[PDB]
């Protein structure tokens, strides 16, 4: 679990891009202020190769 | 002296900062606490080292890559941009990555 890649960003990366940001999705109908919850997701995730 | 370039320039993303200090110029892309309200007295992942003045200058920021030209030219009629040409030349080609949407200068102060 010590790789990870980005499922979640508000839109996509320009050619040669980079982001470390870590803030929360909001997926739907309902805001997130800063933490996890009712559609809201951190937006990275792990291979668990 | 410089400039510093972003989206909320904060460090809680990253940003560009340029600096001038008369020997050098110094540039870095990083994450660590600078000022609060940038000014100079009279968490990284790139770093480089290097009125009568009219000094210009012209950034863009492309793929991946930020570009720098510029020109120095005295100005005898110092009031005001003079309304005579002239053509600014390439200084550097920097691979900074940044979704820049924002910028400030910097001032050296009492
Ligand atoms: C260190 O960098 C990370 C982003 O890579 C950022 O979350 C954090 O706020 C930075 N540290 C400080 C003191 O801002
Ligand atoms: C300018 O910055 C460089 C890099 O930190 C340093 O070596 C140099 O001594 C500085 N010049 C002055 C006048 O402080």
């Amino acid at each position: 679990y010590n790789y990870l890649f980005r499922l979640f960003r508000k839109s996509n990366l320009k050619p040669f891009e980079r982001d470390i940001s870590t803030e929360i999705y909001q997926a739907g109908s309902t805001p997130c202020n800063g933490v996890e919850g009712f559609n809201c997701y951190f937006p990275l995730q792990s291979y668990g190769f | 002296r410089g400039w510093i370039f972003g989206t909320t320039l904060d460090s809680k993303t990253q940003s560009l900062l340029i600096v001038n200090n008369a020997t050098n110029v110094v540039i870095k892309v990083c994450e660590f606490q600078f000022c609060n309200d940038p000014f100079l007295g009279v968490n990284c992942t790139f770093e480089y080292v290097s009125f009568k003045n009219l000094r210009e200058f012209v950034f863009k920021n492309i793929d991946g890559y930020f570009k720098i030209y510029s020109k120095h030219t005295p100005i005898n009629l110092v009031r005001d941009l003079p309304q005579g040409f002239s053509a600014l030349e390439p200084l550097v080609d920097l691979p900074i990555g940044i979704n820049i949407t924002r910028f400030q200068t910097l001032l050296a102060l009492h």
